[PDB]
């Protein structure tokens, strides 16, 4: 019984090799896109940080 | 009333001063 319920849960059964080969391709792409988005964000945040830091530096007493 | 107001006003300016101090003290620990 177990071995079947597992064979049913076994992944990929229904799907084709092509229906997969593209799904991977896509994920590869949509993945680059998301990293460029990540990069950009990171930069923008660090710029924001630089801004805050500058401010804080100018509130210091001692030369 | 005027005495209240004035007392307040001075107290506030005090807090502002008190903060500027700290900034300078930080500046010291950081520079000197």
């Amino acid at each position: 019984r177990q071995i079947n319920k597992l064979i049913d849960s076994l992944p990929g059964v229904d799907v084709s090799a092509e229906e997969q080969l593209r799904k991977i391709d896509m994920l590869q792409k949509k993945l680059v896109e998301v990293e460029d988005e990540k990069i950009e964000a990171i930069k923008k945040k660090e710029k924001l940080l630089r801004h805050v830091d500058s401010l804080i530096e100018d509130f210091v007493d001692g030369i | 009333n005027l005495q209240k107001i004035d007392k307040d006003s001075e107290e506030l300016d005090s807090k502002t001063r008190k903060i500027l101090e700290i900034l300078n003290e930080c500046h010291d620990e950081l520079k000197a």
